[PDB]
RNA sequence: GAGUUGAAAAUAAGCAGAGAUCCGGAGAUUCCCGAAUAGGUCAACCUUUCGAACUUCUGCUGAAUCCAUGGGCAGGCAAGAGACAACCUGGCGAACUGAAACAUCUUAGUAGCCAGAGGAAAAGAAAGCAAAAGCGAUUCCCGUAGUAGCGGCGAGCGAA
RNA sequence: AUCCCGUGUGAAUCAGCAAGGACCACCUUGCAAGGCUAAAUACUCCUGGGUGACCGAUAGCGAAGUAGUACCGUGAGGGA
RNA sequence: GUGAAACUAAGUGGAGGUCCGAACCGACUGAUGUUGAAGAAUCAGCGGAUGAGUUGUGGUUAGGGGUGAAAUGCCACUCGA
RNA sequence: GUAACGCAAACAUUGGUGAGAAUCCAAUGCCCCGAAAACCUAAGGGUUCCUCCGCAAGGUUCGUCCACGGAGGGUGAGUCAGGGCCUAAGAUCAGGCCGAAAGGCGUAGUCGAUGGACAACAGGUGAAUAUUCCUGUACUACCCCUUGUUGGUCCCGAGGGACGGAGGAGGCUAGGUUAGCCGAAAGAUGGUUAUCGGUUCAAGGACGCAAGGUGAAGGGGUAGAGAAAAUGCCUCGAGCCAAUGUUCGAGUACCAGGCGCUACGGCGCUGAAGUAACCGAUGCCAUACUCCCAGGAAAAGCUCGAACGACCUUCAACAAAAGGGUACCUGUACCCGAAACCGACACAGGUAGGUAGGUAGAGAAUACCUAGGGGCGCGAGACAACUCUCUCUAAGGAACUCGGCAAAAUAGCCCCGUAACUUCGGGAGAAGGGGUGCCCCCUCACAAAGGGGGUCGAAGUGACCAGGCCCGGGCGACUGUUUACCAAAAACACAGGUCUCCGCAAAGUCGUAAGACCAUGUAUGGGGGCUGACGCCUGCCC
C-alpha cells in the first residue's frame, strides 16, 4: 500500500525556468520541478525515475507560501543533466 | 508600568485558542451546534474565527 | 520498592463540578503515596521489621517488613518497636507489640490497634499518631471497645486488630511557629466571618468593628456552629453505641 | 438550425452543414472537510492493516450457570443518523407589564429553549349533542354574543 | 358536573355500565379503558403566471458596485 | 569541669518567612504630564528581593454563578450581580 | 494659518544622483548605545524578505527614499524543531449508573508537552536559504552475505527509567591577560619602536586516569509454590566513577601581511609564525558530596525472565562481523529588549528563553570603551516675560509650612569604640572617632599588604557609585496580603489560644439524581465560631 494520499499518475506539473535553476543544473547536477501538493519524495523518485530512465540521488522539497509544492530533483554523478534538460527545451 | 494594563489580548498560541473556540469544539456542544446554524444562516464567510490546521503554513507545534 | 506510588488525585479540595467544596487546601509541597496494608492479611507467614520512615501523608510512622516466604510490605509503626523487631497476622499468634489477630481471641484490656468495623474491609479505626484502643468487654456476637475519642462502641468480635499503641506519640510538641510552616504543610489561610461583607458571610457586614450580632454564631451556610448535633437521627449503627466521648 | 470556445473580450489554436455552440429529458464522474463513519486530530490535515463507525436486521458461534443473555467472527447496497424559511405536534416554561401599589388574578400556557414529522400537522367515526321535538365522525368561516356566565364579583376572562 | 393525572384503594358486564352541570328517583341518549383514515384549514427559504391611487438610491431587503463584504469584537455577536 | 550530667573557652559549621544590594517582582513620596509621548506613563528617589518568592508553557473553576491572606475587590478598559 | 510636529544621543562637511536634496547614496570627521539601542531563538504576525520600477495616496516636514504602490523572484534536512514513540495536569469515554429533553457521573481505553525517549559537525558558496545546497570527515535505523540456535511474536512477571531544597570544598575547561614567535611599521611635533597586526581549528573514532572522590561499583551458582525480590555460602593482579587530557580527525586547511585587477563591487595569486605562563567562571564533573525537612511525577524506549494463553512457523525468527546498498509528513523567508507581536498611531509603554569581551570595581551596579549597532522622519534663527528639566549662591540656618513636603547633608574599605532595655537571638553599621592619593623601602609567604620614610594638592572612597543619626509616645507582635485606575493602614492573614460538632455508610460541602470532594484520611484526624506571638491574667449575672 504506497501512496500516502493516492493523487495520480500525473504530479509533475512542469519545471521552473529562471536563472537559479539553470545554474543548479550545471553546479548541483539536479533538476528543479513543481509538483502536486500532495506528492511525496518516493512519489517524485518513482516517477521521474520510471520516467526518464535515470537515477535520483536525493529529491527535496518545499512548499512555497501560495500552497505549491516545488521539489529540487538531484541525479547520481553518472547521469548528465544539463544533456538531459537540454532535450526538454530548458536549454 | 512594569506589569502593562488594559491590553485584553496577548500573543498566545493558535492552539489555546483553537481549542477553547475552533470547529471542533463548537461542533461537539449540541447548544454550541446551534451557533453553526445561525452562522450559516446569516451567511458568514469565515464560521468560527481562530481555526488551525494540524498541517503547515499555520501550524502551531 | 513497589509500595511507593506517585498516583496522586491533584488539586485535592476540588469536586467533580471543579468548586472547592473542601476549602482551604492548595500550596502545599508536591508528595508521594505509600501504600498501607491495614488489613495486614498475610496469614500465618513470619514477618521480620527493617525500616521505620518518614510518611509524608500523615502523623505516625510507617515501618517495612520483610516476611520470610520473600516479600514486603508498609504498616504502622507501633510506639515500643524497633529495627529488627518480629511479627505474624493469624488467628494463633502470641500478645506481643505489633501482632495481628481477631478480636475474639485477644486478653480483656489491652491497647490496639487498626481495628476494622467491618470483616473483610481492612483497618479504620485508630491510625493516627499515639492512636490507642482498650478492649473493655465481650458479648456473644460482639466486642465492646473503647476507642481514641473517649467513646464505647460495640463491633464485631470477628474484625481484626494489631496490639500495641501506635507510635510516635510526640507530634503534639510541634510549634510550628510561623505562617509559612502551616502553608508548605498543605494548609491555606482561614478568613474569619464577622469580617466579610453580608452578602458572603452571615455574620458579615456591620459598621466598625463587629460584635456576632444575630443572636447564634452560626456557619457560613445558617446551620448553627458551637452546641447543635449533627449525627443524622436514626442512623443504621445508632444500636451499637453505647456512650458519647468526653 | 449558424456561427461558436462562461463574465468582463484582448491574444493564441481549435471546433463547426457528414450538422457544432445552444436548449430540454435521462445517465456517468464528483479531490478534501462536514451526519463523517478505518484510527487520531487544533474542519479542509496526519497515520494506516485501505476499513459504512455505530446500532435492529442475518449466518455461525459460545462467557461467568443447563437453556439463555453479554460477547467475538462473518456476510451485507445498508434500513437509521444530518440538514430544512414559516406553518404544525409533543416536552419544559419565564418576566417586564395590567390591576393606576401588590401577593389571588393578568401578562400566558405567550416568548424562549428542547425533541419530532408532513406537505400540511393535529383532530376524527359517539360510553356524543339535545329535550320529550329531534340530530347523526371530524375540521374551518358567518353567527348566536360580547349574551349565558366566571372574577381580590376588582383588573379583567368569556362559552356552547 | 364533564376530561386527565401522583398516592392509596378497587367494581360490574348488557336483569349491565356511563352521561344528561352536586346528589337520588324516573325517563332519554350512548357504548369508555385496541388501533387507522382523504377533504375543506394554517404558512412562504422557494418556482411559474399575473397585478399595483407600492419604493426610486437618506426610499425599497441590511445589501441596485465580486454584502452579511470592509471594519470592530477573545467570543457569542454587531455592522456600514 | 564533673561519680556522670550540667556548664564554659577556642576551632569547625552555613541555618535563617536573616541583613545590604542588581536582574526579577512591586507601587511609599514628590515633581512632570491633564484636547498627554501614554484611556495610570516619564523622571528622581522608594519595599521585598531563598521565599506565604517570581515567571513561561498547557490546563481547571462561570453569573439566582465562580473566585476572594475579605476591598463587595477580580472574573477581557464593563461588576452591590 | 493658531496649538502641535512624540525625549535634551548630535550632528557637520565634500562629492554623487536628479526637473528639484537639511532629509536618498558614498566618503571623511564627530558623537551615542554596548546584561544594549548587539547577535540568536519561542509565541505572534503572515510575505513585511530580495530585485527592478513608481511616487497620485500613506510617511506628523521634504523625499530621487521606504515596512508604501506596481512587476518578477525567494524558505531545499534520515541527524535541527514537531508528528509517524511515551505518558502528567486536564480532556473525551465503549459497556455501566443517573436524569422532562439538552445531558450529568464514571471504569476500560484514546487524546493531551511545558516533561521522558531518541542519530552531525566543521569549513565553503550566495541578490534573498543554509547543522537543509557544496567539500571533507561522521553517526541512527532498515535489506544483502559468514557463522550460527531451533523455534519466533505478542501478551505477560520482574529489574530499571526515577526525579527535593540549601550549602560548601576540590578537579577541570570556555573565556581572558601577559610573554615568546612571525610579519608589518613614519603615523611631519622634545624624545622615541617602547609601535600595529596575526598567533585559529568542531562532531566523531582509538586509548589511560592524579595527594579529584569514595575502599561495596560489576558478577557467578544454590535452596523454599520461587525464573526476579528476599535467609544463609563463598570469590575478587582490593579497586571503581568520571569531566578534562594523548593521538587521528588535521603532511588539509584557516591565516596576518604582500603581488595584480578596473569601476563604485569583491577576487585571482601568494602565504610567515601557529607556542608558553598566569587568572579563570553562574559552564562541566555532579541524576556526585554534606546537611535539612516541608519528604521530593508518570509512562514507553531499554535489560532480564519460567511459566500459562493465543498467533506467525521452516524460500524463517533472535545474536554477532567487516564491507556494501537503502533514507517518510510538516516547519525553515523576514521582524521578534520591535516603525512588522501586544498597546486604534512608523505610540517615552508590555513581551518567554540563549550567548556574555576589556580597563577600573566585591559585582550581571556604575563610568569609559571593543565586536556589533545607531545619530531618535520638521528644520533655520533669536536669546524678552513665563513654565518646565537642571547648576550655583554673600549673612542667617526651619524664621517656611497643615507637616523640614521638597532640596541639602551622610556614604566605600581598614582600625579603635559602642548605652538604656531585652523574649539573652538582639538592640548594632548603634552612637562617636581616627586612617585612605602618589613615590621609596623591611619578609625562606599579612590580594599596592602591615609597618617605616619621603612627596603633591584648598581637598586623596578625589569622578560615577555610595547608610543621615538620635530621644519619646499610640497601633499592630513580627516577614507577609489588600481596593489593577484616588485609600497599603491601625484593615486581612499569621504562629498560639479557647469553644462546639463529627466513630466512618463521619460531620460539612456541591448536586433533581447518580455520585464527587472530605480522604485513598480516620479523633495527636477532619468541619465550623471567635480571639490573635510572648508575659501575667480573664471577675459578677442563666
Amino acid at each position: 500500500y504506497p501512496r500516502r494520499i493516492l493523487d495520480v499518475y500525473q504530479i509533475l506539473q512542469s519545471p521552473i525556468i529562471t536563472e537559479a535553476a539553470i545554474k543548479n543544473i550545471a553546479d548541483e547536477n539536479s533538476l528543479l520541478f513543481t509538483v502536486d501538493v500532495r506528492a511525496d519524495k518516493k512519489m517524485i523518485r518513482e516517477a521521474i525515475s520510471n520516467f526518464f530512465g535515470v537515477k535520483v540521488r536525493k529529491v527535496n522539497t518545499l512548499i512555497r507560501p501560495d500552497g505549491t509544492k516545488k521539489a529540487y530533483i538531484m541525479l547520481n554523478k553518472e547521469y548528465n543533466a544539463s544533456e538531459l534538460a537540454k532535450k526538454i527545451g530548458i536549454f | 508600568g512594569k506589569a502593562a494594563l488594559c491590553l485584553t489580548k496577548r500573543s498566545r498560541s493558535r492552539k489555546s485558542l483553537a481549542r477553547t473556540h475552533g470547529f471542533r469544539l463548537r461542533m461537539s456542544t449540541t447548544s454550541g451546534r446551534a451557533l453553526l446554524k445561525r452562522r450559516r444562516a446569516k451567511g458568514r464567510k469565515i464560521l468560527c474565527t481562530k481555526t488551525n490546521p494540524s498541517s503547515g503554513k499555520r501550524a502551531s507545534p | 520498592n513497589n509500595l511507593i506510588s506517585g498516583q496522586r488525585r491533584c488539586g485535592k479540595g476540588r469536586n467533580a463540578r471543579g468548586i472547592i467544596t473542601a476549602r482551604h487546601r492548595g500550596g502545599g509541597h508536591k508528595r508521594l503515596y505509600r501504600k498501607i496494608d491495614f488489613r495486614r492479611n498475610e496469614k500465618d507467614i513470619y514477618g521480620k521489621i527493617v525500616t521505620i520512615e518518614y510518611d509524608p501523608n500523615r502523623n505516625a510512622y510507617i515501618c517495612l517488613i520483610h516476611y520470610g516466604d520473600g516479600e514486603k510490605r508498609y504498616i504502622l509503626h507501633p510506639r515500643g518497636a524497633i529495627i529488627g523487631d518480629t511479627i505474624v497476622s493469624g488467628t494463633e499468634v502470641p500478645i506481643k507489640m505489633g501482632n495481628a489477630l481477631p478480636l475474639t481471641d485477644m486478653p480483656l484490656g489491652t491497647a490496639i490497634h487498626n481495628i476494622e468495623i467491618t470483616l473483610g474491609r481492612g483497618g479504620q479505626l485508630a491510625r493516627a499518631a499515639g492512636a490507642v484502643a482498650k478492649l473493655i468487654a465481650k458479648e456473644g456476637k460482639s466486642a465492646t471497645l473503647k476507642l481514641p475519642s473517649g467513646e464505647v462502641r460495640l463491633i464485631s468480635k470477628n474484625c481484626s486488630a494489631t496490639v500495641g499503641q501506635v507510635g510516635n506519640v510526640g507530634v503534639n510538641q510541634k510549634r510550628l511557629g510561623r505562617a509559612g510552616s502551616k502553608r508548605w504543610l498543605g494548609k491555606r489561610p482561614v478568613v474569619r466571618g464577622v469580617v466579610m461583607n453580608p452578602v458572603d458571610h452571615p455574620h458579615g457586614g456591620g459598621e466598625g468593628r463587629a460584635p456576632i450580632g444575630r443572636k447564634s454564631p452560626t456557619t457560613p451556610w445558617g446551620y448553627p456552629a458551637l452546641g447543635r448535633r449533627s449525627r443524622k437521627r436514626n442512623k443504621y449503627s445508632d444500636n451499637f453505641i453505647i456512650r458519647r466521648r468526653s
